């Protein structure tokens, strides 16, 4: 049978570590000499960014 | 926040 | 022992900080001085074929 | 009302993004000066692994 | 129409094919000219960190 | 659609 | 499967 | 743990 439980496991395990090894290659992106001083592409901004879109969206569905 | 932090 | 809303805010939390986190990625991959010149890796093309793909997955289990 | 389909539908509209997003990273990526010619970087033997590593976990919970 | 079994077919091929390619990149990344140097950004110390994340957030829904 | 903008 | 190909 | 290791 399907167990949802171990579901549940391997669904969460894979998301949260994804978006934990995003925020790395965010960073290693970030200093990528390509994109050294613009604005658009520092650390910070971006992650500023981030955060309003992920706002908007959870706003949504969790009041 | 600096590159690679989590966030 | 569980909470399905925690659950499911946590889940979504990490899906949404994903794909936003994921499209800077791709921005700033898709400016790669190895790349240029390669049409099939500039960024609007590729936003339109990832487009593509959504649509007609999301048009499965969506009306 | 916190709305299950609206949820679903953001949800399943992330990670097919996300997929899709990360297989051309992937591809700019596998192409980086750095790496060429590692036939572990190489992009069709990357997309092997990762297809078996999909089975496998697929396999569990999907007959 | 909708079917929730093609659902979590489709969620989960997605996660895990997301997390596996992640993981490829993450690699690609820590080897990159500007960073392969910095311990911050060593694949092994990187994975230690993600995997004590992940545990913190596994932890808090399974015991 | 611009490098870095949300789609 | 070439480099950008989906999977 | 090696670069390109599943974790």
């Amino acid at each position: 049978a399907f167990n949802q439980t171990e579901f549940n496991k391997l669904l969460l395990e894979c998301v949260v570590k994804t978006q934990s090894s995003v925020a790395k290659i965010l960073g290693i992106e970030s200093l990528s000499p390509h994109v050294s001083g613009n604005s658009k592409f520092e650390y910070a901004n971006m992650v500023e960014d981030i955060r309003e879109k992920v706002s908007s969206e959870m706003e949504r569905f969790f009041p | 926040v600096e590159p690679g932090d989590d966030f």
